[PDB]
RNA sequence: UUAAUUCCGAUAACGAACGAGACUCUGGCAUGCUAACUAGUUACGCGACCCCGGUCGGCGUAACUUCUUAGAGGGACAAGUGGCGUUCAGCCACCCGAGAUUGAGCAAUAACAGGUCUGUGAUGCCCUUAGAUGUCCGGGGCUGCACGCGCGCUACACUGACUGGCUCAGCGUGUGCCUACCCUACGCCGGCAGGCGCGGGUAACCCGUUGAACCCCAUUCGUGAUGGGGAUCGGGGAUUGCAAUUAUUCCCCAUGAACGAGGAAUUCCCAGUAAGUGCGGGUCAUAAGCUUGCGUUGAUUAAGUCCCUGCCCUUUGUACACA
């Protein structure tokens, strides 16, 4: 295929990030569209190299946690493949656009932190950068799948498929959107 | 005729001096010589505690001792290279010669 | 109240108790003129964009 | 607090619910059917293999961890 | 044509264990329905005809890498002995199961008590191995 | 085949044992004190029973024949090594013990060591760990 | 000769002799 | 190029001292210490106890 | 963390003042000049000296070098 | 026709893979097995990367015998996908057009660099006072 | 400005020394060099099989050094392009490139009444010295249990347990001086732990191509303190030793405990790193829940700050200098 590279069986062409803020720090189309998430690495060396790592490889990397699931990227990629089948069936349209939309809608844009006048302290609200939007969106939906699957027959590949469908629509059902709106509430509380 | 000289030493450049000496010898006496076969080096490694007593912060010494080995094969009678092998014996390097 | 888009023009320096903000002057994408200083959480570049929930309140130039 | 008393074997009206509701589910897995009908995953799988073999459900791609089916295409 | 290496080995061993069971005359010992396959394993095998699978497994292991005695069969058929509350350790297979499988294949015209120890695969063995390989590949076609 | 058949036994009672019918047979018959996983699997392999069934799908004739093989160890070629009671110090008969019988065996045995006043019995009576286990920093939940 | 010490044990024995 | 003579132990009574006599250049760290600095640690038998000597 | 020490800098300034006419803009040629003219006891030190020589000389032309 | 043999390797980790490229018809086999049978099967496409991108048109002139040793499963898979790709570039400059190699190299290198350049990372040594390279044992106060 | 009293600048200072850096060992690059029947390759001939070819760790000797080994050199320097910088020191990006900070060893001036007299036939003083505080044998003890602390291991499950099948490593050590005591292929008996036979190896030669675990493919299980957990306990069976009771170690059936992710608090760590996962060395007659090394799979977050905790400076005050 010297033509175009499917993600196992999913089409990369005609998948547009509508949000302009998460256009620069989301790498899925034309050049970063690869068959697999599982690649070498060498993103962690420098600062902003993390931004260009395929967003599906970022999802895979974040999905595995809590000791037992450490250095199991082969198990993690097979869960993401199976989830991508399930989000295609349940929804109908492209699984890549499902993931992209879920990540855009899960990303917070205002959150609190402790600020200067270091005499004492102060909790003032600030804006999160488009890379921090991606980072927190992917983390929150990965812990959404983990916490949902833990002690319930609904298998993890199906749990991710629920959380991705929910967040991609902008549900309020998804753990990721609940937590986001909780952060933006506390931001409003102290601004 | 297949005589084999095994040169073994803790020092490398003293081993290479004796090795490069015996090849010069074999070639200037018109003899078939298999070049020095660099057998893998062995690292005698002993790691001790540093303190004689018990009550110092847990620090370890890591003593190493590298031992090096070349062997050079020769197709010749015994007594010619016997006169060569008797020449240029250093304090460091250790020679063992077998006949067949 | 409308969420507004602004392009970060330059990074100034880092503030907060434990150096966990970026003091940056952010120019509005909608109007060419309006540049206000805001504190930014997360790793921010020069030549990216921010989505402001309010377009008026400004950070202190420390 | 709560306890989940799933069936070990089929009831006649639960078997009716299976063979009639499941061929219209766009996602049929042993996890989904076990949640909806209240059955153990062993029976849930055994029924799914029985229904595929009889020729009603449409298999997608199975695995030792995850076995996924869907409804048969109508048009 | 095709050989043993040109087909998926997951289908090959089940095909060969079935092929040997279609013969169904493999000098199978007495204590098959009471024994545990290794002192690192806990239970008896889930399946009842584990002997014909292991006979075919040993057979293709001698095919690929020959000159293998009972001790290398206990090495290759090893796993974790998870020591309960202490951490897990590598442990060997049951010597009896491996020896009796080779003696079964010795009595049958497949292997041979080889010089330099262990068992070879004899031309009749290799033939039956290579022909079923073609049958499995033509089946997966 | 997969429907709960007529007269499916939800509750079984054998050797004063509550075996649930919903359990798979090899882990169903494993319930009683004396029958573990291994002994349950070898005797259900002995009795010509398909171990793929639930513990309620079988018939009472299949129940008695698996109960007989259970109480008849050597009588159906289960060897000396498998038994949970080998060469009893009073009886000298190599045969498995079950719930109420083993309760009698163990109780009599540790009370026998107590009455001969062998240390094992003395450690049993004074309420400490029997097998030379360090008690300087372990065994506090059972002893307040 | 008959005892036939390894190069490792021989070179350590040579070192201890000097020590 | 340079020397260092240390004599340590019970000097001028019961509590012990360390007298340090250096003249010229002396290096302390790195590999060149192996083949430029020649050392010698010794013990001497005096009536109060052991006097330790370190000559560099 | 690439700050050259007094050793590399002083050696560079002494080499240029004595042998200006040989050293040039190319790093590789004046690596070989410094190799010959200066008995430097290690290879990494020779490369760091030669490196700073073809930085000083690449700025002598621009003008007001002080040291 | 005459000799057209070239042996080229690929290392990613302790593992190594060596590919014997030579003229014939298209046949690429690793320790006997075809590329559809080398495990794990989860990394199917990672082995098909140079085939899928260069097309079978470029491969069908020559056959490659890959042989592997050292490292683990993922390591040896990144070793073989490097070994066949490097072997074909080295072949297509030594025996056919230099523009043909320039074409292959630019296509492979711009998809991913690791097809030609080995990742120079190796397992760092352990030091005392800790269970790994950098992690340290638990210090206790009070 | 730097990792740095590291440099550049300012400059009554100029020029230097130790520590820092350099240095040494190791990590990665060479289709270039010198070399290999104790490393292997590509061909070639025979030999087996499937339908000319395919596979061959089946055999055997002509070319060779890519693969393996260890010697010499080469290689990387902020060198090249662009910005910021008193336009200096240098910093940031980007190209070409195997590397654009690999890890450790070493380590100043001086100090502490820090630890060791249970390492020393290093050693002053005191004590004992024949019913010994010496030296040996015989037994017990250092393992003793209402309790409070510290380092660890297995866990609490489905990303999981179980049973099969498939498929990949790197460091090592190996017959003892007295020393007795080695690593083991292969074969028959046995369910297992072992037992009995004949060999190899003092070693790139034999164990050995070190068929490791995780992982990977397919059955069983179905949210139940459950096929999770494996403490505690009975009985029997093997091995070491002169002897295992107070179970040395190992095996088998049996027994099926608290534990639903852990309050106050708190430890370690930024890339082949954390963590998972197994494998050797030390101890060793018996012998890892320790430590010390080695691969294997391989991330989340950060390129910052003095907020907390420490430490070091400069200014300042002092009636303190055993501070």
């Amino acid at each position: 295929t010297p033509d175009i590279k499917l993600f196992g069986k999913w089409s990369t062409d005609d998948v547009q990030i509508n949000d302009i803020s998460l256009q620069d720090y989301i790498a899925v189309k034309e050049k970063y569209a690869k068959y697999l998430p599982h690649s070498a690495g060498r993103y962690a060396a420098k600062r902003f190299r993390k931004a260009q790592c395929p967003i599906v490889e970022r999802l895979t990397n974040s999905m595995m946690m809590h000791g037992r699931n450490n250095g199991k990227k082969l198990m993690t990629v097979r869960i993401v493949k199976h989830a991508f089948e399930i989000i295609h069936l349940l929804t109908g349209e492209n699984p890549l656009q499902v993931l992209v939309n879920a990540i855009i809608n899960s990303g917070p844009r205002e959150d609190s932190t402790r600020i200067g006048r270091a005499g004492t302290v102060r909790r003032q609200a600030v804006d999160v950068s488009p890379l921090r939007r991606v980072n927190q969106a992917i983390w929150l939906l990965c812990t959404g799948a983990r916490e949902a699957a833990f002690r319930n027959i609904k298998t993890i590949a199906e749990c991710l498929a629920d959380e991705l469908i929910n967040a991609a629509k902008g549900s309020s059902n998804s753990y990721a959107i609940k937590k986001k709106d909780e952060l933006e509430r506390v931001a409003k509380s102290n601004r | 005729h297949r005589i084999r000289i095994t040169l073994t030493s803790r020092n490398v450049k003293s081993l290479e001096k004796v090795c490069a000496d015996l090849i010069r010898g074999a070639k200037e006496k018109n003899l078939k010589v298999k070049g020095p076969v660099r057998m893998p080096t062995k690292t005698l490694r002993i790691t001790t505690r540093k303190t004689p007593c018990g009550e110092g912060s847990k620090t370890w010494d890591r003593f190493q001792m590298r031992i090096h080995k070349r062997l050079i094969d020769l197709h010749s009678p015994s007594e010619i290279v016997k006169q060569i092998t008797s020449i240029s014996i250093e304090p460091g390097v250790e020679v063992e010669v077998t006949i067949a | 109240q409308p969420i507004k888009l602004a392009r970060v023009t330059k990074v100034l320096g880092r503030t907060g108790s434990q150096g966990q903000c970026t003091q940056v002057r952010v120019e509005f994408m909608d109007d060419t003129s309006r540049s206000i200083i805001r504190n930014v959480k997360g790793p921010v570049r020069e030549g990216d964009v921010l989505t402001l929930l309010e377009s008026e309140r400004e950070a202190r130039r420390l | 607090r709560d306890k989940l008393n799933n069936l070990v074997l089929f009831d006649k009206a639960t078997y009716d619910k299976l063979c009639k509701e499941v061929p219209n589910y766009k996602l049929i897995t042993p996890a989904v059917v076990s949640e909806r009908l209240k059955i153990r995953g062993s029976l849930a799988r055994a029924a799914l293999q029985e229904l595929l073999s009889k020729g009603l459900i449409k298999l997608v791609s199975k695995h030792r961890a995850q076995v996924i089916y869907t409804r048969n295409t109508k048009g | 044509g095709v050989t043993v290496k040109d087909v998926n080995q997951q289908e090959f061993v089940r095909a060969l264990a079935a092929f040997l069971k279609k013969s169904g005359k493999l000098k199978v010992p007495e204590w098959v329905d009471t024994v545990k396959l290794a002192k690192h394993k806990e239970l008896a095998p889930y399946d009842e005809n584990w002997f014909y699978t292991r006979a075919a497994s040993t057979a293709r292991h001698l095919y690929l890498r020959g000159g293998a005695g009972v001790g290398s069969m206990t090495k290759i058929y090893g796993g974790r002995q998870r020591n309960g509350v202490m951490p897990s350790h590598f442990s060997r297979g049951s010597k009896s199961v491996a020896r009796r499988v080779l003696q079964a294949l010795e009595g049958l015209k497949m292997v041979e008590k080889d010089q330099d120890w262990g068992r070879k695969l004899t031309p009749q063995g290799q033939r039956d191995l290579d022909r079923i390989a073609g049958q499995v590949a033509a089946a997966k076609k | 085949s997969l429907v709960i058949p007529e007269k499916f036994q939800h509750i079984l009672r054998v050797l004063n044992t509550n075996i649930d019918g919903r359990r798979k047979i090899a882990f169903a018959i494993t319930a009683i004190k004396g029958v573990g996983r291994r002994y349950a699997h070898v005797v259900l392999r002995k009795a010509d029973i398909d171990l793929t069934k639930r513990a309620g799908e079988l018939t009472e004739d299949e129940v008695e024949r698996v109960i007989t093989i259970m109480q008849n160890p050597r009588q159906y070629k289960i060897p000396d090594w498998f038994l949970n009671r080998q060469k009893d110090v009073k009886d000298g008969k190599y045969s498995q013990v079950l719930a109420n019988g083993l309760d009698n065996k163990l109780r009599e045995d540790l009370e026998r060591l107590k009455k001969i006043r062998a240390h094992r019995g003395l450690r049993h009576f004074w309420g400490l760990r029997v097998r030379g286990q360090h008690t300087k920093t372990t065994g506090r939940r059972g002893r307040t | 000769m008959a005892v036939q010490i390894s190069k490792k044990r021989k070179f350590v024995a040579d070192g201890i002799f000097k020590a | 190029k340079g020397c260092e003579v240390v004599v340590s132990g019970k000097l001028r009574g019961q509590r012990a001292k360390s007298m340090k006599f250096v003249d010229g250049l002396m290096i302390h760290s790195g590999d060149p210490v192996n083949y430029y600095v020649d050392t010698a640690v010794r013990h001497v038998l005096l009536r109060q106890g052991v006097l330790g000597i370190k000559v560099k | 963390g690439r700050v050259r020490t007094k050793t590399v800098k002083k050696a560079a300034r002494v080499i240029i003042e004595k042998y200006y006419t040989r050293l040039g803009n190319d790093f590789h040629t004046n690596k070989r000049v410094c190799e010959e003219i200066a008995i430097i006891p290690s290879k990494k030190l020779r490369n760091k000296i030669a490196g700073y020589v073809t930085h000083l000389m690449k700025r002598i032309q621009r003008g007001p070098v002080r040291g | 026709g005459p000799l057209q043999s070239v042996q080229v390797f690929g290392r990613k980790k302790t593992a190594t893979a060596v590919a014997h490229c030579k003229r014939g018809n298209g046949l690429i086999k690793v320790n006997g097995r075809p590329l559809e049978m080398i495990e794990p099967r989860t990394l199917q496409y990672k082995l098909l990367e140079p085939v899928l991108l260069l097309g079978k048109e470029r491969f069908a002139g020559v056959d490659i015998r890959v042989r592997v040793k050292g490292g683990g499963h993922v390591a040896q898979i990144y070793a073989i996908r490097q070994s066949i790709s490097k072997a074909l570039v080295a072949y297509y400059q030594k025996y056919v057009d230099e523009a043909s190699k320039k074409e292959i190299k630019d296509i492979l290198i711009q998809y991913d660099r690791t097809l030609l350049v080995a990742d120079p990372r190796r397992c760092e040594s352990k030091k005392f006072g800790g269970p790994g390279a950098r992690a340290r044992y638990q210090k206790s106060y009070r």
